[PDB]
RNA sequence: ACCUGUUGUGGUGGAUGUCUUGGCCCAGGUUCUGAGGAAGGACACAGCAGCCUUGCGAUACGUUCGGUGAUACGCAGAUCU
RNA sequence: AGAGUGAUCGAAGGAUGCAAAGAACUCCGCGAAGAGGGUUAAAAGUCCCUGAAGCCGCAACAGGAUCGGUGGUGUGCAGUGCUGUAU
RNA sequence: GAGCAGAUCUUGGUUGUAGUAGCGAGUACUCCACCUGGAGAGGAGUGGCACCCCGCUGUGUGCGGUUGAGGACUGGAGUGGA
RNA sequence: CGGUCUCCUCGACUAGACGUCGCUUGUCCACGGACGAAAUGCAGCUAAGGGAAGUCGGCAAACUGGCCGUGCACCUUUGGAAG
């Protein structure tokens, strides 16, 4: 009793696919399209002028070829899903919050595998002539 | 054990064809028949059993 | 004898078929004929076509507890379809006859439309099922009587 | 059963068995219409049933 | 009219592997088969599909669970060759033993 | 479309009504089996027959003879006035 | 018949028609059927006198959230009969 | 032997449940060909066409059996032979 | 998918009539098909760091595993224990 089962209790059913907002993220970086830059992912620390497209493409997605922005974590979502992005709501005062965020270094190398490489200039001069670059 | 798997092991014959009353009610190991009682001359039947005879009156 | 459950203004204008004993599913055959009801000769025969090819289905409206939720099925406003395959044959010489009775009749076929098809649950013949812990139970096949009305078109 | 009896008598007739009999493809007909061992015998002498060669179990290894 | 509808010849290598992945290793080849048929029909705009069994015999040459990575086939969309009924094409896909699939792409036979 | 209902109709079903070469009951008569082989049980026997028959036994759905007097019959087939 | 090794147990099962006159022939189909066309007083069609209830299909019509129910009550509205009916 | 609503009543016929639960041990099938009333698949698919012919369009991973070509199982305490 | 008497019984690995695979013989028959195939389930596996803290209870699973050489304790009925 109550001779039902209630609300309250869980159940089987669907997972994900929710409406959900992910409040308080910050900016890291708002970068360029890279048609017009291609030096977008370049920082105080580079040598090399590199765009945020990894070594073989973002997987499953691609290219990145538009002004990018580059939020702190995760957001809701696969890739390829529309996120909107509004201004904070719940706003807080500390310095996480209004902190100023200067990005030193944007790992650019492979997701698809394991990328030691953070540029395929970089994977040129360490692995120099091959039997396919020689060959070309 | 009990059932099923003890009907497998059920061969064999304790009665077979009576050449009395045609009946396979002859015990074989003891060549008595269960019906009729062949071996001695008068014929088995009981007045506890009116069907028992109708099946076999004149 | 030879009885429809469907009175014509002008049997000179119609084309009759019956099926006896047709062993096949009645809750099958009920529903594919439901689906059948109102459509012209040539709809009913492409319909058919399709439903043997897997494009269409037929909705399960009545007949359907269980019944697989269909992207098909919104052709009638409904959600529940399936494919009746042997229902779907013999209600296909069931109209096939029909229309060789209309051709026999002097009547264009193509110009009828489906009037009064039907079906009735015919005698059932019982078989035997053996269940658990020595019961038995039995497998009765549910067969239909078939019968249809072709009527010429009224223009 | 299509040509059972005839692979039955060809195996009997050519002291194998039926799992190595060929019975031709492009002959099937003249060899449905056999009908006893004598023609069976004489498909066998014709070639449109053959002994396969037994299959190898080779010991070099 | 249509060229759609009218003899043909290509030569083609399907890509056995993104088909039989994942799958079941008992029935690899079944699937392999039933993709050869559907890539046919997709391509030939056919409904009679002919394979030869020497491409039987080659998708199978790894029994099941091993079948080839890939396969240069012959879809030759062929007219019925004899009947007295209506035109009717149908393509007789066969193997092409080709020891290197190197910059192989699709080709035409007499074109 | 689905459901509920009311009619008409069609199916499934075999209730009803009517009957009956059957039973049950009462009265009368007889009780008449067998080693000369009974009662029962088998296996046989028909042009086309499996079953049944208070049919029959290698003379095998029948043999002699009497009474009757033109059929028998589901098909045929020669005997019969 | 059937069941049990057996001693034993043991059912269900009647009705065409006056007469087989037992459904010729035609169309369609592989065929059964079916549509015609017939026999017959009638299909009474070898399931055969009749064919109830329960249940089901179909068509027509009337409604369709609510134990706000079945049923009762008093009207109403549609459909549908019945009885009587002055000059 | 004279009235049924009941007796876990007797016999018979049914209904919902419900086209539902299921039909999941013993590794496994595939291709061509022939056998078909049909089985590479249509009910008069559709436009000319006035049935022939020429076009276009649709076809369910597809019944059964048997040769042959493959893939596998039994693996001699056998799925073999008595 | 139970049970039911006897006989014959090949090659390779191996101690082998274990177990695994193959010639001979026999068979592809068990209702199937699509969809990578939800949840749950019945089965097979894995799993970082910890290691019974789980639980009535190390239940279940895991560890070990054949052979060769060296070698082996308490206790003992002198046989064993003992692989
Ligand atoms: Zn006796």
């Amino acid at each position: 009793h109550p001779a039902r089962v209630g609300y309250t209790v869980p159940r089987a059913g669907q997972n994900g696919f929710h409406h959900r907002v992910e409040a308080n993220k910050k900016i890291y970086k708002i970068g360029k399209s890279a048609l017009v830059d291609k030096a977008n992912a370049r920082c105080e620390t580079d040598l090399t002028d590199k765009t945020i497209t990894p070594l073989g493409g973002f997987v499953r997605y691609g290219i990145v070829r538009e002004d990018y922005l580059l939020i702190k974590g995760s957001v809701p979502g696969p890739i390829k899903r529309v996120m909107t992005i509004r201004k904070a709501l719940r706003i807080k005062t500390n310095k996480a919050f209004t902190e100023e965020v200067q990005v030193k270094f944007i790992d650019t190398s492979s997701k698809f595998g394991h990328g030691k490489f953070q540029t395929r200039e970089e994977k040129r001069k360490f692995m120099g002539p091959t039997k396919k670059s020689a060959l070309r | 054990t009990k059932g099923t798997t003890s009907f497998g092991k059920r061969n064999g014959r304790t009665h077979k064809l009576c050449k009395r009353c045609g009946k396979r009610s002859w015990a074989v190991q003891k060549k008595r028949c269960a019906a009729c009682g062949y071996p001695n001359p008068k014929m088995r039947s009981f007045n506890w059993s009116e069907k028992a005879k109708r099946r076999n009156t004149m | 004898k030879a009885k429809y459950s469907y009175t014509p203004k002008a049997e000179a204008k119609c084309a009759k078929a019956r099926g006896t004993d047709l062993r096949v599913h009645f809750k099958n055959t009920r529903e594919t004929v439901k689906t059948l009801h109102g459509m012209t000769v040539k709809k009913a025969f492409a319909y058919l076509r399709d439903v043997l090819a897997r494009k269409r289905c037929i909705p399960f409206r009545r007949y359907g507890t269980g019944c697989g939720r269909t992207p098909q099925a919104k052709e009638f406003k409904h959600t529940r379809g399936r494919w009746p395959v042997k229902s779907v044959e013999y209600v296909q010489n069931l109209l096939k006859n029909a229309v060789a009775n209309a051709n026999t009749k002097g009547l264009d076929p193509n110009a009828m439309f489906i009037s009064h098809i039907q079906a009735n649950r015919a005698q059932q013949q019982r078989r035997r099922t053996y269940r658990a812990h020595g019961r038995i139970n039995p497998y009765m096949s549910n067969p239909c009587h078939l019968e249809v009305v072709l009527v010429t078109k009224e223009e | 059963a299509g040509l059972k009896l005839q692979g039955r008598l060809a195996a009997a007739l050519l002291k194998c068995g039926r799992n190595r009999v060929w019975l031709d493809p492009n002959e099937t007909s003249d060899i449905a219409m056999a009908n006893s061992r004598a023609n069976v015998r004489k498909l066998i002498k014709d070639g449109f049933i053959i002994r396969k060669p037994v299959a190898v179990q080779s010991r070099a290894r | 009219k249509k060229a759609k509808n009218q003899p043909l010849s290509l030569e083609t290598t399907i890509n056995l592997h993104r088909v039989v992945f994942g799958c079941t290793f008992k029935r690899r080849a079944r699937k392999a088969i039933k993709a050869i048929r559907g890539f046919v029909r997709r391509v030939m705009k056919t409904h009679d599909v002919r394979i030869d069994p020497k491409l039987n015999k080659f998708v199978w040459s790894g029994g099941v669970k091993g079948v080839p990575f890939r396969a240069r086939l012959r879809l030759d969309r062929k007219r019925s060759e004899d009947e007295d009924s209506k035109k009717k094409l149908y393509t007789v896909v066969s193997w092409v033993p080709v020891h290197d699939f190197k910059n192989l792409t699709h080709k035409k036979i007499e074109e």
